[PDB]
């Protein structure tokens, strides 16, 4: 069944670096569905939770949904499809402090990966 | 037999305006003996977390072929998670079968198009019923778009009946109509 | 079993007002394990295709007998054609069956009249469901009339609502209530 | 299979507030194959009989357990009668059955709390829908309450729609959400 | 018991003004009957149009009575143990107003049963 | 016949101004054919956008005739026992805003048939 590699982590990084948030998948042979793919923010900021900061389904990306993380958020592969969902978020702010969900639907397929980040 | 399609529980955000994808569509197709029931619920992303009076109405229109099967073409896809939702558990299981057809609006009874004009409360939990937090979704059934066979428009409209900004967090919506004969 | 009583597509004018038939009442009864489900839709012809905001209310009733047969007796009775959907087909089977009670009000728990009064758009795709466009209408369910053991009426309401002169294109309506035991 | 839990027709005062029942609810939560429909209808009883525009408002939460039983702890709780209906009568039965959890609304759908906030009319027969005699009444899906696992909550709001002394005796209201699994 | 009934299900008790009113309403249970023990009583007063007006309640083991504004303080059940099968209560001290259609409604799911009695109060 | 049919299910007939148009609808029924005889035909005009708009109807034993106000007192059926398979009209003086698709649709449940008949009427 569809799986991430290591569903949780914690990343302790300094301000004004960049974190590698890694999200990588294997896919079953049953997951017929499109690829479905998308990373929340849950900020330790304020009182909103799980808003989506990059997407990607119908092979393309859409990235310009969270105000704080503006061209600074990116899928890191060439070739997401095989297997690779991972996220860099450049320049590092305190603000960027929270729980970062990793989300992968290919139907039936689901899995998700938090990672708590640390600034 | 009865038949269920839908986006799954947690859905994506897969309801597209204007080349991008904003609204998170909760979406249920279920049919029992002769109707399906519609069960719906929607939530603004991004830009359109938050809707204020001034918002422009807009349509999250679904595509169907001939055999009941999600075409790419809509503003909600088949690039989106979608299919049967098995009797027993939440998975979405996106292989068609014959039996999806069932799910879709009887071309002979919607042979012009239909439609279901139903308040919509927005954020209704936290504004606490407020009257002036609704606005309105229809449900048009089979207005034509393209090459599709059968389509479902969930048009959000009258947001100006709203007093001010509110989480465009909707109510779960519920419409019917006479499903097709296999 | 599920059984559904309906008027079949492309409803005949089968609404009498002031005995002409002049609204064309799709109606469809479906009884699923408990609950029927009433789906319609009312189309005015001639005199009422337009109706205007000095429209008086009206009430259409179905007069049914103890087997959950249509009586003739009704503003919508056995007169046009009414009966049994198949599933798999759209056809208007009008041969009684013991099952047809089964879509009729429970007379134990509708022993006093129950009703639900809901919006109805009119013309709602021509005027983008403009909130006043729509009207009323009231399902009152059990209403005693002359020697009918079931009724089921549509009251048209409202009409005060509406802005001007609009197509009388209802809206597709929805009900519930609790069916009858075999 | 399908399963409706209910009160069973002439429903008892069992819809509590401040520690006293002074509602009367007919409740049915009927589970088809995928979706629960609730069909519901109330009536005030003592103080409650008749509301005026200043009526505060309410909410009856009902409490289930995980098994789909109702707990002694919300407003409409384990004191009244509240069971399973058989089809082909109008008993109640207390009995409990694994599949009492088919009609509570799927836990992972409604992880977070859902709501419907419908119209519900009062008197309408009586009053002949007169616009301003109606209030509204929200369905609250699983907020969370206590060691419930899962909660409806009929909740009465916007008494002051009213233009004056109305008799609390609702509509019947329909809402829908979708079933957990077995 | 085959399945729960009251004894008497129609009565008619006429009483003077000033005195109390005993109206009966005993039950026999049945063993199906497993359901919580749920009794009301209603009026129908000659007085006014409404009708069906609960006037006193039995519920969860705990008695309600403050419903009926014309009955306050006059209206209780005579049994200490009520669970037993005696749902019967008083209406002391009778007025006029009293006269009416009063009804005993037990149910202890699958079981219902229910009687009428009609009281009437005399100068 | 084995199922309802009309005969000759699309026409096409031209008229002169003035003249009385007669639009066939011919059915047979079929022994299944056990619902209310249920008749009606309908106009589809060139001079407007409206759209399958009644002009006359069978239904109940009776005619009602009085639908669309351009065809009043000019629309009438033909056969003297219409229940019989004779569902024919006359169009009478026939004017250019007649011009259209009409449709007569005959019912009697489970039999459904319908026949188009484009009228076209020259100066």
């Amino acid at each position: 069944s569809l799986s991430i590699t290591t569903p949780e982590e914690m990343i302790e990084k300094a301000k004004g670096e960049t974190a590698y948030l890694p999200c990588k998948f294997t896919l079953s042979p049953e997951d017929q569905g499109p690829l479905d793919i998308e990373w929340l923010i849950s900020p330790a900021d304020n009182q909103k939770v799980d808003q989506v900061i990059i997407l990607y389904s119908g092979d393309k990306i859409y990235d310009d949904y969270y105000p704080d993380l503006k061209g600074r958020v990116h899928f890191t592969s060439n070739d997401l499809k095989s297997g690779d969902a991972s996220i860099n978020v450049t320049n590092l702010q305190l603000s960027d402090i929270g729980t970062y969900q990793c989300k992968v639907k290919k139907a039936p397929g689901v899995a998700n990966k938090k990672i708590h980040l640390v600034v | 037999a009865p038949i269920t399609l839908w986006t799954g529980p947690g859905p994506s955000i897969n309801g597209f305006i204007n080349d991008t994808p904003v609204i998170r569509c909760f979406i249920c197709l279920t049919r029992d003996s002769n109707l399906v029931t519609v069960n719906a619920s929607f939530v603004g992303e991004g830009g359109y977390r938050i809707v204020s009076p001034t918002q422009s109405q807009f349509s999250l229109i679904m595509e169907f072929d001939q055999f009941g099967q999600l075409m790419s073409t809509g503003n909600i896809n088949s690039t989106t998670t979608w299919g049967e939702k098995p009797w027993g558990n939440n998975t979405v299981q996106p292989r068609p079968s014959h039996t999806w057809k069932l799910c879709m609006p009887n071309r002979e009874v919607y042979s012009t198009p239909a439609a279901t004009i139903s308040r919509c409360g927005l954020d209704s939990i936290a504004v606490d019923g407020a009257p002036s937090r609704s606005i309105d979704c229809m449900l048009i059934i089979n207005k034509p778009k393209g090459v599709a066979t059968y389509t479902l428009t969930f048009r959000f409209l009258n947001f100006n009946r709203l007093s001010g900004g509110t989480l465009f967090k909707t109510d779960v919506l519920t419409f019917t109509y006479v499903g097709e004969n296999q």
